[PDB]
């Protein structure tokens, strides 16, 4: 019966369009990653894959794509991929067909969207942590996740935010703070010269570090000659409440936080945020943490977090 | 003439005829029948919710799926209770008003098997609208349940 | 004579490979967008193109390079590509290859990186302004432009500020301001709801804006059914200063410029950045910024910006 | 304000005024005694064998180094009165922007048309402060139209 009333649905579709009749394509919101264009056409946005890292096959599918309906080929900024100019008749086939390759379509409306990572450790001679693993983990968990208004996760393999950790509902940062050992330390001075924020001092026979100024590069620790420099703490650092769009808000620094942490605060934030929100498509997270209080907001998270079993 | 955005729905013939959008109306002005009808002037020309609750403009299902995150467990049954099929529906709506889980049930009846949207409280009034109206059928008795001020009720 | 130097070169360096002798790839930096990998490989990084739309042909290159050196595809941030695990010595091959089809390698170093553009108008049903010939502009006349540090541009479209133009060293937004006209507003409060930031109020028979709420996206003008909402004020509104990376830095809100007007600020505020920076590598325009005075930094840009003309 | 420790809250301001003393080191005196670097609260300052630098990413013009230095090493670079503009504190809080040095008659002049540009742009009396009207028209825009009206006074 959901066959032949499928059928029954094509067959009028069809005849709508071969006598050229109105059509409306309300079954375009039964999928994820779909949008209308201010020409009337359609968009088909492919969730961004973790690290921005796609395999030939994966381009492929949708290079064959754009180029049998003739749709342009957009690459967005948090490492996904947009097909525009596709008919409301063909939006249904596109999204299938993509699905089959493993291809995901969404990343649209109030949810958890594409989790934006940069090559961090093992790829980028600056990363410190790895984001690759970190990012598949956190898609696993919370990918297409309804939530109040949409939410974007960063994850950057070290201080520098290349994917901007502190203007992101939940931020990730790798860092690694540095200690000298006076009895390796020379004073050759060569330390400071890595360092881009000019935290270090290098007096006489010895180096020192302001940790006001520190964010844990850990560049020091890399290029010190003498292996003078020793890790002091080592992690992920993480920050909540930040968001960009319409106005700039920075997120607030929390800690270090565990993989297992990381989960269990992510997930804890957004149940916090779905019980404060009022106005769904328009409250961020920060606007819900800064109307209850970031204290309030994050006491009840570390209170969820503590009862968490799984 | 009296402009309203929903026409096209209706005009076109891809309205389902449903009668969502007529007892969303804050103000009352629109009226289901077997299609909605405007009763006065929309100062918004029908870009409001009636056009924003339409099925057929935008089904919105995924949005809904994933929060309800619906599962599909299949079974049958017979109720004592006389019905279109197995009396199953009437039998629910019966449990659900006994046991206090809601405060009416927004169901179908009939005056000459023309449809009848209404609102039961009552378990007896429930028998006569256990069976299937293929004509068009109305939601009206939603509003009226709210014009009463009841608090839950089933549809 | 260039040419049997440039023989005998490849000719010791394939000595060198094939006997396992040390090979330092120092001419890697005789181009743009290279860098080295932890594992000691070179990933290849193509400038971004002008709102982020690729030809198949484009890609379909980057494809064929990839598979042919069994090479990592990466999608940047910027809407760019970077092919990693390049050897050094594939490195320029691969560059001039890449440029013959147009796809140049850079948005590295200390010079102007990719311009950031959304689809704006034409495209995205927010858009109020072009945002793809206004990225090809600017790209046109500051691509790989030296400067003492990165130096980063972004486009949006309309207000909601998709590719961040209030953290961008230099930022530009479509804006839209409405006025309500009394005669053919009848309060029927549609553009309240279409309304992200709440900016109007709907009373009796009119509406109102409050314009410290207003952010200029148009919608309430776009969705008005009775066209009772007109423009106001219309173009590009210019932000100045802004970062982000190692801290977050808002930009300046200045002012709506004509395009012209945007291409000469451009020019002016590289000229004064390179005049004041001290520290290559390390002073971002917000910090040169900060520390010569922004009335003073703005005031000389204005003075060149006259001098143009 | 006296200095750049902001006792008055230059920065959160309408208009703010902070006294500032920039320094520059001569290496001919400078002989790496380390004095400096302990009378600087922002710690801008790096003591390199034989002499010394500052950072002046980090520097507030306090000038604390150039009165403490015992070698007179430290010279003043810049000078004056640092000028602050649509700052404010009470609902909520905005930073006000660092114009530049500026002499008295430039700072009642500055005044003055600030004054004149916020009354010209401002909407809501009682409601509008000038960094709200600032935001609004832009600073960009607002300021540019002080600076022409500076010039007039002229
Ligand atoms: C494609 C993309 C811009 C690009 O050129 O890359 C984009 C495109 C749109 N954005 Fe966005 N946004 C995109 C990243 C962003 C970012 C940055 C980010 O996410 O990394 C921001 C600010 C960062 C943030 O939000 O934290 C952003 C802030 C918005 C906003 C205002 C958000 C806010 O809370 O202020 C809207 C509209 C809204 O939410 O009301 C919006 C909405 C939209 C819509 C869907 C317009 C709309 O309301 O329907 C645009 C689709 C037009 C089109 O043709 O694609 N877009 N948008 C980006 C999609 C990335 C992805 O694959 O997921
Ligand atoms: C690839 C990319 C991350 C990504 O996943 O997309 C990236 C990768 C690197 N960034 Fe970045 N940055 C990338 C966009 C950014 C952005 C966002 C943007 O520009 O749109 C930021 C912050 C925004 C900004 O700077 O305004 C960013 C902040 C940095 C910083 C910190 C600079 C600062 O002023 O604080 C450094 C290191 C430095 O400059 O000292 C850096 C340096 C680097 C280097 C080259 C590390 C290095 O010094 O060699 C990384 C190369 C690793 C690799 O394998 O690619 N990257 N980086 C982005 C390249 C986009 C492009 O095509 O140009
Ligand atoms: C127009 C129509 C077409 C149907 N087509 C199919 C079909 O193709 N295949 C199939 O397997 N089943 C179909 N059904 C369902 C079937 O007719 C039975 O209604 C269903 O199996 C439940 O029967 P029951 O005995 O359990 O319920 P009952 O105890 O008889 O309760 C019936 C309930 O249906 C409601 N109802 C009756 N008419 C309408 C109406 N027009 N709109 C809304 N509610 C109404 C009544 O208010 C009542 O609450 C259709 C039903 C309708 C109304
Ligand atoms: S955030 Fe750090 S590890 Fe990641 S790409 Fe940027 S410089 Fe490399
Ligand atoms: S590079 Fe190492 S040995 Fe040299 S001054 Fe720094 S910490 Fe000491
Ligand atoms: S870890 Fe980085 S920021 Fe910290 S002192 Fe070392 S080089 Fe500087
Ligand atoms: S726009 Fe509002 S008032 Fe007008 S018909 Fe629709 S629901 Fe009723
Ligand atoms: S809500 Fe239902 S009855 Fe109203 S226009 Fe839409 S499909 Fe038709
Ligand atoms: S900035 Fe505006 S025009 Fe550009 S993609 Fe975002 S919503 Fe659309
Ligand atoms: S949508 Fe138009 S007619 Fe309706 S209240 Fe707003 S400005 Fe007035
Ligand atoms: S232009 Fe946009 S922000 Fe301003 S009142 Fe209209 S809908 Fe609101
Ligand atoms: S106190 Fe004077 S002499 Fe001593 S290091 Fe500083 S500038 Fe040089
Ligand atoms: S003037 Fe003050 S802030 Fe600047 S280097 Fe000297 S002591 Fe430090
Ligand atoms: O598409 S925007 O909402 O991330
Ligand atoms: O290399 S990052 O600065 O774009
Ligand atoms: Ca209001
Ligand atoms: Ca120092």
């Amino acid at each position: 019966l959901r066959q032949l009333k499928l059928k029954r649905f094509k067959k009028e579709v069809e005849r709508r369009r071969e006598n050229n009749e109105y059509v409306s394509f309300y079954w375009t919101a039964d999928y994820g990653g779909i949008g209308k264009r201010a020409d009337g056409t359609y968009f088909i946005r492919v969730r961004a894959k973790p690290g921005g890292w796609y395999k030939p096959e994966e381009i492929k599918e949708i290079l064959d794509i754009a180029e049998e309906y003739n749709a342009k080929i957009k690459v967005t900024d948090r490492a996904g991929y947009e097909l525009h100019g596709i008919s409301g008749f063909d939006v249904e086939d596109i999204v299938l067909r993509l699905r089959e390759k493993g291809l995901l379509t969404g990343s649209e409306g109030p949810l958890v969207r594409a989790t934006l990572a940069c090559p961090g450790g093992g790829n980028c001679s600056s990363g410190l942590v790895d984001t690759t693993e970190l990012a598949r983990i956190i898609e696993d968990n919370f990918k297409e996740r309804p939530a109040p208004y949409k939410f974007k996760i960063a994850i950057s393999g070290c201080p520098n935010g290349c994917v901007r950790p502190q203007v992101h509902d939940i931020g990730i940062a790798g860092v690694k703070y540095p200690k000298v050992n006076e009895e390796k330390c020379n004073g050759c001075g060569r330390c400071a010269e890595v360092c881009k924020v000019e935290a270090i001092d290098i007096r006489g026979e010895t180096s020192y570090t302001n940790y006001n100024v520190c964010v844990g590069c850990g560049k020091c620790i890399k290029n010190c000659p003498n292996e003078a420099r020793e890790v002091k703490e080592e992690g992920y650092l993480v920050y909540v409440g930040g968001k960009t769009g319409r106005e700039v808000v920075e997120g607030v620094k929390m800690k270090l936080m565990s993989v297992d942490e990381i989960i269990n605060f992510i997930d804890k934030v957004l149940v916090v945020y779905g019980k404060y929100a009022e106005k769904p498509q328009r409250e961020r997270l920060a606007a819900v943490m800064k109307r209850v209080g970031y204290g309030k907001f994050l006491e009840e998270v570390k209170e969820l977090m503590k009862k968490e079993i799984c | 003439m009296y402009e309203w955005k929903l026409n096209e729905i209706v005009d076109s013939g891809v309205c389902a005829r449903c009668g969502t959008c007529t007892i969303v109306c804050p103000n009352g002005i629109l009226t289901f029948d077997e299609r909605p009808k405007l009763i006065d002037e929309c100062l918004r020309k029908g870009h409001g919710m009636c056009f924003e609750v339409c099925p057929r403009v935008s089904s919105a299902k995924y949005q809904i799926k994933i929060r309800e995150k619906f599962y599909e467990k299949y079974y049958y049954a017979k109720s004592d209770i006389e019905g279109q099929d197995g009396g199953v529906v009437t039998a629910f709506l019966k449990y659900l008003l006994e046991n206090g889980k809601i405060d009416g049930a927004i169901v179908v009846g009939d005056e000459c098997w023309k449809p009848v949207s209404l609102v039961v409280q009552n378990a007896e009034d429930l028998l006569k609208t256990a069976k299937s109206k293929y004509a068009i059928s109305t939601l009206d008795a939603l509003r009226k349940a709210g014009e009463m001020g009841l608090e839950k009720v089933a549809v």
